[PDB]
């Protein structure tokens, strides 16, 4: 378990950076050319939240 | 401006007037004013002063 | 240490009064003196949060 629950809570975070959190998208190039600046200084910083 | 583009005059925008005349920053903090010129500057023959 | 990490955690927590969090500033005068109410909400929001 001292090795399963290291592996897990890896896999865990690293999953993590496929969601979107109520965002447009999950890549950050996709917001930054999609969008007016103004707006994804928001998604993006959805996003980072 | 002619006032089919009067809507060019906005930060972080694409267009003629919005590139190869003039570009406001993407950070501009401040104003922008329209009115209306027709009895000023529209003439029968047209003006070419612009 | 029991001296250094209570000293740390409470400057640390001076120092992040210095971040936007997202909004137009870290002073919440200037968001109500520079905004209206409605505009100005949002902003304190994200600094409350």
């Amino acid at each position: 378990d001292v090795v399963n629950h290291n592996a897990q809570a890896l896999n865990t975070l690293v999953k993590q950076l496929s969601s979107k959190f109520g965002a447009i998208s999950s890549v950050l190039n996709d917001i930054f050319s999609r969008l007016d600046k103004v707006e994804a200084e928001v998604q993006i910083d959805r996003l980072i939240t | 401006i002619r006032g089919d583009e009067v809507r060019q005059i906005a930060p972080g925008q694409t267009g003629n007037i919005a590139d190869y005349n003039y570009k406001l920053p993407d950070d501009f903090t401040g104003c922008v004013i329209a009115w209306n010129s027709n009895k000023l500057d529209s003439k029968v023959s047209g003006n070419y002063n612009y």
